[PDB]
């Protein structure tokens, strides 16, 4: 119940800003590693709810190698916590390997939902 | 232009039901003298 | 375009459009399907196969004159359609078919050979025209016992009882000098036609067609022509609307074109501005609906048909668009109506002023019958320009809210609910 | 016999339909069945909610 | 009539005179039926019994 | 098929207990929902056997509670198995809307389970207090005599409500007679709004411990969380059974073995401890009116807990800030529950108005605004720009 869009547009005013981006993008790093979803072989876009018809277009649209990796790496995250442990160091997601790869397909499933509602709602001026 | 809509109830939903709303308003004040008077509580 | 008038006993209609090929010229019966009993019903859908008979039709196509009829509900049609310089060859052809004789069409080997072609027309529509024989029985089920009830192409049972001789006292009761507008579009001039008719004779008859005792009533009522081997479930649902030459003529077709037409398997009918296709769209409910508002001559109907093959859902397709027709009378917004003036405004100069002078000369027909002249487009669309939101509510509460439907039905059927909770959801009980 | 000859309703049909009469000769008797029953689940209603207050012999030591 | 209109119409109106009908039916009702049930009952009842003791 | 699946009954048993999917990574935290079956059984049950000799008069009320803890066979057992397990129930309970208010179990689309939730916990705080109120202890006459007087704060329909709820014009007679027949009564509600609750909860099927989608990896339940459950189930009625045998008063009031007298006062009246925190919350608004309302208001306000949470990653398993600021929350609930068995003193009158402060702005200040900051982190330590 954020809304990427805006998320996105506060987020992109930080690193865009020069003295935001060296103030809170190292925090940010070190806010990431001790959440520690890496350590069970996440990406960050395995973690974010798929309930909202929002995120569940934005699964559909996804291409099949990366909807069958996805679908892997949440099973392993599924094994990994039943035995109450962590994967081992070589299998944890490195920090280039995680990257937004789900953030487009949701975006443009937003703006696709703004503009119907935006639309929805339109008075015509005569 | 767009109207304030915020979700499904947008403000020409709300401004055509506003009318009726004064009335249901007033059919759920009597839908309690129906229902009290007959022990003394007096509203004005 | 603006059309022109005359009357000599025989009233003469054109309307002169120079920048066609074709030049049709008819004549335009105003006694249709609804001036018939049910012992002589289809004796106007057989007054039509018999001048698009196979010996008539090829002298025509010798001058180079093709032939097309209209049979509705209240007016019938005669046109032929020609070159532009050929218009009095074809009033000369029009004038030896009707009115200087009917006894060459009405042979008995013509007659037997197109009552047989016609029996065959029937059989064939009542068992694979699906849409369109549940739209016949809507109006055989809500002006039932009343001569808007009966069907334009004539039931099976009673057209295999008539004689020539029951094909010529209708032709003695309707095809009269009273009854007639000679129409005649395309490029053709209204000197020309006048002083045509004028060189000749073309007189058809006396006058004084009968009366019709009986005047059309709506009767709220139900048919249920359930057959489980079929596909799909075609249901058509139906409130009285309003005649023709009535001040809500315009309103209840705006009314109509808010909820407007739909087609699932197109990909850009499901982006419309219909607040109904949120509900619809979800589970699949349907595969088409239109909304139409009828118009004759005594009364009329305004409703939606629709089809499905989602046969067991049919108790929310019914219920959800009958739900919409409530905001008609509480709470329709300014801009649902903007774009059905829009919308209708289109489809209204789709229809009167498109190319086809043949379909241009039975509107011009069933205009000046009824109604004693013609409304322009350019007139008719300051009506549209100024229908507002309250004169839409107001419409509604007299025809919609609350009010008693016409059902007809046929496929699998069995899904669609009771009539006791299909006529309770007009009224909204939240209101 | 054809599905367009609809059978004989005659001895059931009103003589004059007038929806606006048809449709208030029958809110009329819902809406008396709804008045006495609102007037009926009063009682029902202060039959049960008045036996929890105060009996007869608490009241006679007050 | 045009009765229909003001009252049948909207539901919100339509139960607004179910209870403000049924308001006058209990205040009404039931003094008519103890003023009956009284003066079929004349001279056994209390009232009348506290007249005789003059 | 199968005839546990063929039978009208017994796919109602199937599809519940014997063949539902559970996630397979769920952690004994989602043992307590099965805990709470059991120990609504031992109450209900340690409750009709108990029930078959208590008088509920305001004269025999004490003395037919003594009558069961001397003269019924095994009667000191039935009464401490349910007044230290109703006890157990809140203990449970307080787990049970912990585990999910931490893993985003009230998140969409649970709302309906979790508006089920704060139902049963209302008629549960409705229950207990009914049922304390039956032994006519000394706390339990003036535990009714201070809860029942705060409907005396609403404005002209005061004290009618009161002396229609007293059934006269005191805690009498009537009112201990009709404090039983009630709460009776209000765990047969409990029993159906708990069918009413898992009937919201078999729809979506339980979370995980994770957040994400459980669809993949699914298990059964028989022979997996049966076990599973059966490890918890035991435990339970081990820490139950020292608490029954070997220490069974350590929990409730000393006070409340002295019979009721509405003369004499006590030194300071306390409900029973899991009432604490809500006392508490009561207590520290300087006015009446508004005491009755704020009391009722921590209860509702986790109804705008799923509206609320402004995440897109369902739970706290996986966020720095707000695994922090939870356990602030849960630790400024216990400690509420230790000004409320404090007096009025100096200085639990500031503690208890901020500590009170702190409940409040956990829902409507804290969980709004430290994840909006845990969205925008997630995002900005991702992408480069
Ligand atoms: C249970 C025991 C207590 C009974 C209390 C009844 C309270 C009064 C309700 C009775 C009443 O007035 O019902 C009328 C409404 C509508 O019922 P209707 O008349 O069939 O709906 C027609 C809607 N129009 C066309 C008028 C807009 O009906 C309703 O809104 C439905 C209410 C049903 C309550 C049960
Ligand atoms: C009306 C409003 C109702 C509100 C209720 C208020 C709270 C009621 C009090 C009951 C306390 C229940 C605490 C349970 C906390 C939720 C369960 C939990 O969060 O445990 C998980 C947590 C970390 O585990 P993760 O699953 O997040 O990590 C996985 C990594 N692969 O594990 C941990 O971090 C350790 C858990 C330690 C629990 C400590 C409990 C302290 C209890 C208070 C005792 C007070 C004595 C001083
Ligand atoms: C959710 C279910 C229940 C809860 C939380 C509950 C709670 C309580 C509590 C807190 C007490 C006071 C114990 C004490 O202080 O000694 C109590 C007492 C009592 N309860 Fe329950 N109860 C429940 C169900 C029932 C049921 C179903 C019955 C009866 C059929 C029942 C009957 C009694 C009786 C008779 C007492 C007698 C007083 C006593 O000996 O403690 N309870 N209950
Ligand atoms: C008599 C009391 C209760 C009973 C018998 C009960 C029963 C259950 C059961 C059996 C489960 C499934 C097991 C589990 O998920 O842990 C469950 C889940 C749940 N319960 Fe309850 N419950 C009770 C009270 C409550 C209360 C008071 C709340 C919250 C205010 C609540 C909220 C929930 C939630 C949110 C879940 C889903 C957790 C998840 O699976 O993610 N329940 N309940
Ligand atoms: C989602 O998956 C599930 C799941 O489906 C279920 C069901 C449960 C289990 C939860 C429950 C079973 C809770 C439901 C609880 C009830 C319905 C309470 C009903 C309890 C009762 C005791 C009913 C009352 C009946 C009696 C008291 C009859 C006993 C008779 C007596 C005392 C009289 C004795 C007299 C004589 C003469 C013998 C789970 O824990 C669970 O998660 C794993
Ligand atoms: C009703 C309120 C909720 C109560 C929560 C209890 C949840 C756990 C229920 C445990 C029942 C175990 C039966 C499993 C089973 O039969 O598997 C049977 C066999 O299992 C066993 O033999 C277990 C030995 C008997 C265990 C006795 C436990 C009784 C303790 C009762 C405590 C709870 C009331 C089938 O197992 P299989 O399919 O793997 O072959």
């Amino acid at each position: 119940p954020q809304s990427f869009t805006s998320i996105a547009r506060i987020g992109d005013y930080i690193l865009k800003s020069p003295v935001l981006s060296k103030l809170c993008v190292p925090v940010a790093n070190q806010f990431i590693n001790l959440a520690g979803y890496k350590k069970l072989g996440l990406k960050f876009d395995d973690l974010i709810a798929e309930e909202n018809p929002i995120m569940q277009t934005a699964l559909r649209r996804l291409p099949e190698d990366e909807s069958y990796a996805r679908a892997y790496r949440i099973i392993r995250a599924h094994q990994t916590e039943l035995t109450h442990h962590l994967l081992p160091r070589n299998e944890w997601i490195k920090a280039q390997e995680d990257v937004p790869y789900l953030l487009p397909y949701i975006l443009e499933a937003e703006a696709a939902a703004k503009e119907k509602d935006e639309l929805d709602n339109i008075e015509v001026s005569k | 232009k767009t109207g304030l809509h915020f979700g499904r109830l947008s403000l020409r939903s709300l401004t055509a039901y506003a009318p009726n709303l004064m009335l249901w308003g007033g059919a759920s004040m009597l839908g309690l003298f129906v229902f009290t008077e007959g022990w003394p509580k007096f509203q004005d | 375009a603006e059309v022109t008038q005359l009357s000599n006993g025989i009233v003469v209609a054109t309307e002169h459009n120079p920048s066609a090929h074709t030049a049709s010229v008819g004549v335009v019966f105003g006694s249709g399907a609804a001036n018939e009993n049910p012992y002589n019903n289809g004796v106007s859908n057989l007054w039509k196969n018999i001048f698009l008979s196979k010996e008539n039709s090829a002298v025509a196509a010798k001058e180079g004159l093709a032939l097309s009829s209209n049979i509705s509900r209240d007016f019938q049609s005669y046109i032929v359609s020609s070159l532009p310089g050929s218009t009095d060859k074809s009033l000369d052809f029009l004038n030896q078919s009707f009115i200087q004789q009917k006894a060459n069409l009405l042979s008995s080997s013509n007659f037997e050979a197109t009552k047989k072609s016609v029996l065959k027309q029937v059989q064939d529509f009542e068992e694979n025209d699906h849409p369109n024989r549940v739209l016949e029985h809507l109006h055989s089920t809500a002006f039932q016992n009343t001569p808007l009830s009966l069907p334009t192409r004539g039931t099976l049972e009673s057209l295999e009882n008539l004689v020539v001789a029951d094909l010529e006292s209708f032709a003695n009761n309707h095809f009269l000098n009273s009854n007639a507008v000679v129409v005649g579009t395309g490029n053709i001039k209204h000197e020309d036609l006048v002083n045509s008719i004028e060189s000749k004779n073309l007189s058809l008859q006396t006058g004084t067609k009968p009366v019709l005792k009986k005047k059309a009533a709506f009767l709220g009522s139900e048919v249920r022509l359930r057959d489980d081997t079929l596909p799909k479930a075609w249901i058509s649902l139906a409130v009285e609307g309003e005649p023709v030459n009535s001040p809500n003529y315009f309103v209840a077709k705006l009314a109509a074109q808010i909820f407007g037409s739909y087609n699932a398997f197109e990909p850009a009918s499901r982006l419309q501005g219909i607040k109904l296709l949120d509900n619809i769209q979800e589970y699949q409910l349907c595969d088409n609906f239109n909304h139409f508002s009828l118009s004759y001559k005594d009364s009329g109907l305004w409703g939606f048909s629709t089809a499905t093959r989602n046969v067991t859902m049919i108790d929310d397709l019914i219920h959800f668009t009958l739900k919409q027709w409530n905001r008609l009378t509480i709470s329709v917004t300014d801009t649902e109506v903007e774009r059905a003036k829009s919308l209708l405004k289109l489809q209204l100069g789709q229809l009167y002023e498109s190319g086809n002078p043949v379909n241009d000369a039975n509107l011009l027909g069933a205009e000046v019958l009824i109604k004693g002249s013609k409304l322009s487009l350019g007139e008719a669309f300051k009506k549209i320009d100024a229908i507002t939101v309250k004169d839409v509510k107001a419409w509604a509460g007299k025809r919609l809210w609350d009010q008693d439907i016409a059902i007809a039905g046929t496929g699998q059927i069995e899904g669609l609910l009771d009539y006791m909770r299909i006529r309770s959801d007009m009224s909204m009980m939240r209101w | 016999k054809s599905t367009y000859r609809t059978p004989n309703f005659d001895d059931v049909l009103k003589e004059n339909n007038d929806a606006d009469k048809g449709r208030s000769y029958a809110y009329f008797m819902v809406g008396a069945m709804g008045l006495l029953s609102s007037a009926g689940a009063k009682s029902t209603v202060e039959t049960f909610i008045s036996s929890m207050t105060a009996t007869a012999d608490v009241l006679a030591m007050a | 009539s045009s009765l229909y209109k003001t009252f049948f119409k909207r539901n919100a109106v339509f139960v607004g005179t179910i209870f403000a009908g049924a308001f006058v039916f209990q205040t009404v009702f039931d003094t008519a039926i103890t003023s009956w049930y009284e003066n079929h009952n004349k001279g056994k009842l209390w009232k009348d019994v506290k007249a005789r003791i003059a | 098929m199968a005839f546990r699946k063929s039978n009208v009954y017994l796919s109602l048993v199937n599809s519940y207990i014997i063949d539902s999917p559970q996630p397979s990574s769920i952690n004994y935290w989602w043992n307590m929902g099965s805990l709470l079956g059991l120990c609504l059984v031992i109450q209900i049950v340690t409750g009709i056997f108990m029930a078959m000799h208590y008088s509920s008069n305001i004269e025999l009320a004490f003395s037919s509670v003594e009558h069961i803890m001397r003269d019924v066979h095994n009667g000191y057992i039935l009464r401490y198995l349910h007044a230290n397990g109703a006890s157990f129930f809140f203990m449970v309970m307080f787990m049970h809307m912990a585990k999910g208010l931490y893993y985003g179990s009230y998140r969409s689309p649970r709302v309906t389970l979790w508006n089920v939730g704060v139902i049963i916990f209302i008629l549960t705080i409705a229950t207990a207090f009914l049922g304390y109120c039956c032994v006519y202890g000394q706390m339990s006459h003036w535990g009714a005599t201070v809860i029942t007087n705060l409907f005396s704060a609403i404005p002209f329909v005061g004290n009618d409500i009161v002396s229609w709820l007293w059934g006269g014009f005191s805690v009498s007679n009537p009112t201990i007679q009709r404090f039983f027949a009630l709460h009776y009564l209000v765990p047969f509600i409990i029993a159906a709004m708990v069918i009413m609750h898992l009937m919201a909860l078999h729809i979506h099927g339980s979370s995980n411990p994770l957040g994400i989608t459980g669809n993949l990896d699914r298990i059964p339940m028989h022979s997996y969380f049966i076990f599973k459950d059966l490890v918890t189930v035991f435990l339970f009625m081990l820490i139950l059974a020292l608490f029954v045998f070997y220490s069974p008063n350590t929990l409730g009031h000393p006070d409340n073995y002295i019979p009721g007298n509405p003369l004499v006062t006590p030194a300071s009246i306390v409900p029973e401890w899991y009432l604490l925190p809500f006392y508490a919350i009561l207590r520290s608004i300087p006015d009446k009116l508004l005491g009755v309302i704020t009391m009722f208001a921590a209860i509702l306000v986790l109804l705008v807990l799923p509206f609320t949470d402004r995440s897109v990653v369902r739970g706290n398993t996986f966020k720095v800030l707000s695994k922090f600021f939870f356990f602030i929350f849960v630790f400024n609930f216990v400690l509420l529950g230790q000004i409320g068995a404090c007096h009025v003193e100096v200085p639990y009158v500031l503690m208890g108005q901020i500590a009170t402060f702190i409940y409040f702005a956990y829902f409507l200040i804290i969980v709004p605004v430290i994840s909006t900051i845990e969205n925008v982190l997630f995002y900005i330590g991702r992408v480069n720009k």
